[PDB]
Order: C-alpha cells, then sequence, then structure tokens
RNA sequence: CAGACCACGGGAUUGAUAGACCAGACCUGGAAGCCUAGUAAUAGGUGCAGGGAACUGGCACUAACCGGCCGAAAACUUAC
RNA sequence: GAGUGAGAAUGCAGGCAUGAGUAGCGAUUAGGCAAGUGAGAACCUUGCCCGCCGAAAGACCAAGGGUUCCUGGGCCAGGCCAGUCCGCCCAGGGUGAGUCGGGACCUAAGGCGAGGCCGACAGGCGUAGUCGAUGGACAACGGGUUGAUAUUCCCGUACC
RNA sequence: GGUGAAAAGUACCCCGGGAGGGGAGUGAAAGAGUACCUGAAACCGUGCGCUUACAAUCCGUCAGAGCCCUCGACGUGUCG
C-alpha cells in the first residue's frame, strides 16, 4: 500500500540544493543565472 | 395574422433538448392551461419556461393592452446557448470532458378569438 | 405486520425497525407528520398496532409497546389519550393522504395523520 | 464494446424521439372560492388545504 | 402468487381490493403480574399461557375520491 | 512578382456532432420528524430521537500550506444534484513573550575554505578558521478573559 | 484585438428573487446594447409544402404517376 510520491517539500532543502548562493558559487550556476537573466524570468533561482 | 407578444429568456442555465422537453408539452395552448401544466408537470426545466410565458403574457398585459385570457402560446422553442467547458479527471491520469450548456426560451402569444 | 417484500426500506434491516420506531413515536407525539408515501405506507400497519395495544388496558400491553417504542412521554400519551380516544373505533385508526411530490429528488410524499372523528 | 460507425441522422433521431414527458391529467378544484387545477392524485389534499396553490 | 419499466389480471361505495379489528388454522413453547417452596441459583401454580407475518372467514373502521382524457361511416360497377 | 489552388500526411489549431440524455455521481456509519428561514430547502439553522468512531473518525504539534481563521455580506463560476450553505466570492478585522520554539550560546556528519599544495588553462583537494541540529547548556506556573491570540494579555504567586 | 462619429452605454414603466426580456427613449443604424464591425460552414431548433408504417435502399442516376408553386395563352379550367 506503498502510496509516497516523489515530490517531497522542504523549504531549506530547495534552498541549499537550488537556491541563489549555490548557483552563483559555481560557474556553471553563474551561467545558468544570467542565462536565466538573459531570458526575462521573474524568478532566476529558487 | 393575431396581435401578438414576445417574451426571450437567454443564457438559462439548462440544457436546450432538456428545456424542449418540457416545451414540447405546451405548444400552442391558452396561457392559463400551459401555466397550470408547467406548475404540475415534474420536470425542473419547467421553471424556466413558465416564467417566459408569464412573462409574455404580462407583455400583452402592459404594452398591447389586451384581454388575458384570450392568449395563446403560438410559438415557444428553445435556441442553444454559449457552452462553458471543464475537465473531470478519471482514473489513470486521463481527463474527460464536461459541457455546461444553456438555452434561449423565445415564446409569442396571440390575442385569438374565443 | 406483514414484512416489506423488496428491499428494506432505510437500506437495511434494522435501520427500517428504528426508522419505523421513530415514525411512530413522532406520529403518537404530534398527530400528523410528513414523510415520503412508501415510510408512510409501512408506517400505518405499525402504528396501528401499537394504537391496539394502547386500546387494551394492561400492564403487559403496556409492557409491549415499551418494548417497540422507547420513549416514555410517548407510551404515557398513548395509554392516557390515544387508546381511551379509539375505545369505539374498530381498526382503521389512521389516515394517510397524498401531498405533492418533493423538490430534490422528487419524491412521492404523503401526510399520515390520526383520525379524529369518532 | 464501440460504436462501429457513427450514427445516422434518421437513426439518432429515432430514438431521441422516445425520450419525452408526458402532461400530468389535471381536474378542478376550488379553494377559498376560486378555481383551481391540480391532479386527481392531490385533489383530497387541496379539498384540506395540504397543498400550496401559489 | 402479474411484474425490470411497460404490459397483464382484479377492485373501486350498487364496494371485502388492501390495511387495521375480531375469530380460526398455524409457529414457538408455557408471557408478564401475583402467590407459593427453597439460604439461594431456581421450581410449581394461575394456564395449551403469551407473542406472532404471509393462509381462511367475518367486519366499511381507513383508503379506493364533489374526475379528467380519448373515442362512431365518401362512393362507384355489375349481379341481385 | 508569387507565402497562388487540399480531401486524405494515425497532419496542426479552433468550434461542433456520434455513443447519449447513456455510464457514472468516489467505500465498507444511517438517518428521521417537528419547527424556522427564505422566491425557492432531502442537503442550511434549532430542538428531540436514531445510529457510527472512541489507541479515534478525540486532543495537541512538527514539516508542508498561506489567510483557508473571525465578523458582516453574497449566491454568477466551483461543490460530481439543489443550496438560503460552504475550506468558494467580497470587505473589514485578527497572531502581543526576559522564561515557549529558534537566533544573539556550543559543536556532529558535512559544507565552504585566508594563506596552501596540486593541475596546460578551466579547475581538485585542503590547513587555520567559519558555518551547520536531528544533539549539549540555559530562567514560569495555575486560573480568567476575546467573535477571532494566549505558559505571550490580565490576576495570583515565582525564577533568571 | 475591432460598440458607435460621439457613451449619446437604454431615464421611467411592466413580468421576473435575480439573470433575461417587453414598452419607452439614444443613435444614421440597437439586422451597432459595453455577450457589442462584417457574421460563412459544421452543429441545433421552429413553421409550412410534398412524401413515408408488406418493406431488403454505396443511398444515386434514367424513366415516371399523383400532389404543390410559379410564368404565358386562350379564357374562366385546359394546354404550353
Ligand atoms: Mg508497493
Ligand atoms: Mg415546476
Ligand atoms: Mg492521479
Ligand atoms: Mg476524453
Ligand atoms: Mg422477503
Ligand atoms: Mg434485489
Ligand atoms: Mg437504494
Ligand atoms: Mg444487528
Ligand atoms: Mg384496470
Ligand atoms: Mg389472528
Ligand atoms: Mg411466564
Ligand atoms: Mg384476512
Ligand atoms: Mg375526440
Ligand atoms: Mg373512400
Ligand atoms: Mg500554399
Ligand atoms: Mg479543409
Ligand atoms: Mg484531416
Ligand atoms: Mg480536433
Ligand atoms: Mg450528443
Ligand atoms: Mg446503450
Ligand atoms: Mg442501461
Ligand atoms: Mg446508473
Ligand atoms: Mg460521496
Ligand atoms: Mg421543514
Ligand atoms: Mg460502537
Ligand atoms: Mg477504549
Ligand atoms: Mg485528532
Ligand atoms: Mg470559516
Ligand atoms: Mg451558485
Ligand atoms: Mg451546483
Ligand atoms: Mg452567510
Ligand atoms: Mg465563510
Ligand atoms: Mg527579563
Ligand atoms: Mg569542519
Ligand atoms: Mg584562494
Ligand atoms: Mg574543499
Ligand atoms: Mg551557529
Ligand atoms: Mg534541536
Ligand atoms: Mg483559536
Ligand atoms: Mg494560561
Ligand atoms: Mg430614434
Ligand atoms: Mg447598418
Ligand atoms: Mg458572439
Ligand atoms: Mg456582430
Ligand atoms: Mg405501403
Ligand atoms: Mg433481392
Amino acid at each position: 500500500a506503498k502510496g509516497k510520491r516523489t515530490f517531497q517539500p522542504n523549504n531549506r532543502r530547495r534552498a541549499r540544493v537550488h537556491g541563489f548562493r549555490l548557483r552563483m558559487r559555481t560557474r556553471a550556476g553563474r551561467a545558468i543565472v544570467a542565462n536565466r537573466r538573459s531570458k526575462g524570468r521573474r524568478a532566476l533561482t529558487a | 395574422e393575431f396581435p401578438s407578444a414576445t417574451a426571450k429568456a437567454r443564457y438559462v442555465r439548462v440544457s436546450a433538448t432538456k428545456a424542449r422537453r418540457v416545451i414540447d408539452l405546451v405548444r400552442g395552448k391558452s396561457v392559463e392551461e400551459a401555466l397550470d401544466i408547467l406548475r404540475w408537470a415534474p420536470q425542473a426545466a419547467s421553471e424556466p419556461v413558465a416564467k417566459v410565458i408569464a412573462s409574455a403574457a404580462a407583455n400583452a398585459q402592459n404594452n398591447e393592452g389586451l384581454d388575458p385570457s384570450t392568449l395563446v402560446v403560438a410559438t415557444v422553442y428553445a435556441d442553444e446557448g454559449p457552452t462553458a467547458k471543464r475537465i473531470r479527471p478519471r482514473a489513470q491520469g486521463r481527463a474527460f470532458r464536461i459541457r455546461k450548456r444553456t438555452s434561449h426560451i423565445t415564446v409569442i402569444v396571440e390575442s385569438r378569438p374565443p | 405486520p406483514k414484512p416489506t417484500k423488496g428491499p428494506r426500506l432505510g437500506g437495511s434491516s434494522s435501520h427500517q425497525s428504528a426508522l419505523l420506531a421513530n415514525l411512530a413515536t413522532s406520529l403518537f407525539e404530534h398527530g400528523r407528520i410528513k414523510t415520503t408515501e412508501p415510510k408512510a405506507r409501512a408506517l400505518r400497519p405499525y402504528a396501528e398496532k401499537l394504537i391496539t395495544h394502547a386500546k387494551k388496558g394492561a400492564l403487559h400491553n403496556r409492557r409491549e409497546v415499551m418494548k417497540k417504542i422507547r420513549d416514555k412521554d410517548v407510551v404515557h400519551t398513548l395509554f392516557a389519550e390515544i387508546g381511551p380516544f379509539y375505545a369505539d373505533r374498530n381498526g382503521g385508526y389512521t389516515r394517510i393522504i397524498k401531498v405533492e411530490n418533493r423538490k430534490g429528488d422528487n419524491a412521492p410524499m404523503a401526510v399520515i395523520e390520526l383520525v379524529r372523528e369518532k | 464494446a464501440v460504436p462501429k460507425r457513427r450514427m445516422s441522422r434518421a437513426n439518432t433521431r429515432s430514438r431521441r424521439a422516445q425520450w419525452k414527458a408526458e402532461a400530468p391529467g389535471l381536474v378542478t378544484v376550488s379553494v377559498a372560492g376560486q378555481q383551481r387545477k391540480v391532479p386527481r392524485r392531490l385533489l383530497k389534499a387541496a379539498r384540506l388545504g395540504l397543498v400550496d396553490l401559489d
């Protein structure tokens, strides 16, 4: 009777895996942020 | 020809084919007979159509100024109206469509001789 | 009296029994109730046999009706008013009259009352 | 099973025809000195004032 | 006791069609209250008791109504 | 001079039929009556019954949600029916801490990591450090109050 | 995406709980009513005309009785 779906929300973990600071510390993340800014997203990152 | 009065009810939240099923009961009858038939008929679509008939009678009361008792429901019909579309979710991720249908009931009554 | 022939009235056998008991309690309390037509047709004989118990005055009959009804104010009013009221009527204490259909499910409605002529 | 062919207008209208209603048979009663029409089923209940003649 | 609905069959006050009521057949098995015996659980009496649906017969007490809708005819020819 | 001609590409979009007024209307609890409200009530309000849960189908939280909470109003859409009702729509209101749960205290796994070493470059690891609770340290209890908060407000008595 | 030139966006009255309409007004127009230029087809009705319930129909085509409408003529109903 297992019915556990894949998405389990957690605000802190979502921040520490997808957040602004983690996107910035690396190089591909800064690329992603610049790309999203150029596209026009109102939300660059989690 | 005979003097006539009209009444229209649009965007009534009743399927056209479910309005016609009680419209077919009262076509070509005296207004009072039609109102009685609708008042004792056990289908909900009677509530709109009855009102429409009564409305038409009042017009002949108040705009043609003609005799209440000579009125006959000469023409009555139900046109389709706009349909809203909704979704009912079904088994295994299917999503089926639902139509919320409407109607326009039109009545013309005439003041025929006795 | 004779059982229900088809499926029992309240959805099961035990619900029909309690349903009848509540309907009879309300009928004896108010003297007139409005319910659905099949419920009224089932309540007529069941209520009339309780009235027959109340017509004949013994502790044994009072015990039978308390067995079936479970409301002591209604038992008192049975044996104090309704039993004596029908001392000269031989059966047929009730009256079912059909009334206008319901609106939500278009259920055929009816009214049961107690006869007040003799 | 599933319909093999789309069904024709004659055959559609043939059994859409059976989905009709019948008008109740009315009789006359006198309440408050004025005449009204009610089903013969509700005749008594109108005669002792338990149906609401609007 | 006819039946998915419909149909079918019976009755509808000039009436026993169904319910109630009274009685019977039947089923269970000896009600409650009282009295009594025994410390008691319990047993005996009152007493084939009490309860009770379908079956039968009585009985208009209750409903079958101060009711609506349908529904009846060209003629012609020859023989007679 | 051509974005120049459609009936087929299990073609693309939109609108609409057929099935069809058909299946279904989402558990294993079950509702009834009297009264009220209202244009309208099986479903709303009140009473009296009946029933179901009761190591829960009760009480309180974390995570997650985000105003759904309270009051007044509403009834077009939503509610698998109707709705006067609603977790729905609208407006206003509502969350009060020295002691509760965190930070200003401490660290674990781990993360990042001054200088650093390694690596053609991009980078990889990492020292000192500095973060990081799911743990350690650290002082408040009973009663009352609002339509909506309560070891928070108030009352009584405390502690750091 | 498109009311109209301009909101002049339907005062007031009537039926309806409202929604919707009917008069009255605005307008060149309301076959422009804030569901709004034009408003095709699919699809859905209503009214009338002819036909259809002994009949095996790729649903047409060719021949064709009867009925209905219309245009001429003579006339006054029958040809063309
Ligand atoms: Mg599994
Ligand atoms: Mg009605
Ligand atoms: Mg799913
Ligand atoms: Mg689908
Ligand atoms: Mg049985
Ligand atoms: Mg069965
Ligand atoms: Mg059922
Ligand atoms: Mg049981
Ligand atoms: Mg018969
Ligand atoms: Mg007997
Ligand atoms: Mg005994
Ligand atoms: Mg008998
Ligand atoms: Mg006739
Ligand atoms: Mg003939
Ligand atoms: Mg092209
Ligand atoms: Mg095409
Ligand atoms: Mg195609
Ligand atoms: Mg498509
Ligand atoms: Mg369809
Ligand atoms: Mg089918
Ligand atoms: Mg079926
Ligand atoms: Mg079904
Ligand atoms: Mg449900
Ligand atoms: Mg009520
Ligand atoms: Mg229990
Ligand atoms: Mg327990
Ligand atoms: Mg709980
Ligand atoms: Mg609320
Ligand atoms: Mg609504
Ligand atoms: Mg709804
Ligand atoms: Mg409210
Ligand atoms: Mg609310
Ligand atoms: Mg302090
Ligand atoms: Mg470390
Ligand atoms: Mg460095
Ligand atoms: Mg490192
Ligand atoms: Mg820290
Ligand atoms: Mg902790
Ligand atoms: Mg609270
Ligand atoms: Mg407190
Ligand atoms: Mg003008
Ligand atoms: Mg124009
Ligand atoms: Mg449009
Ligand atoms: Mg247009
Ligand atoms: Mg033929
Ligand atoms: Mg052949």
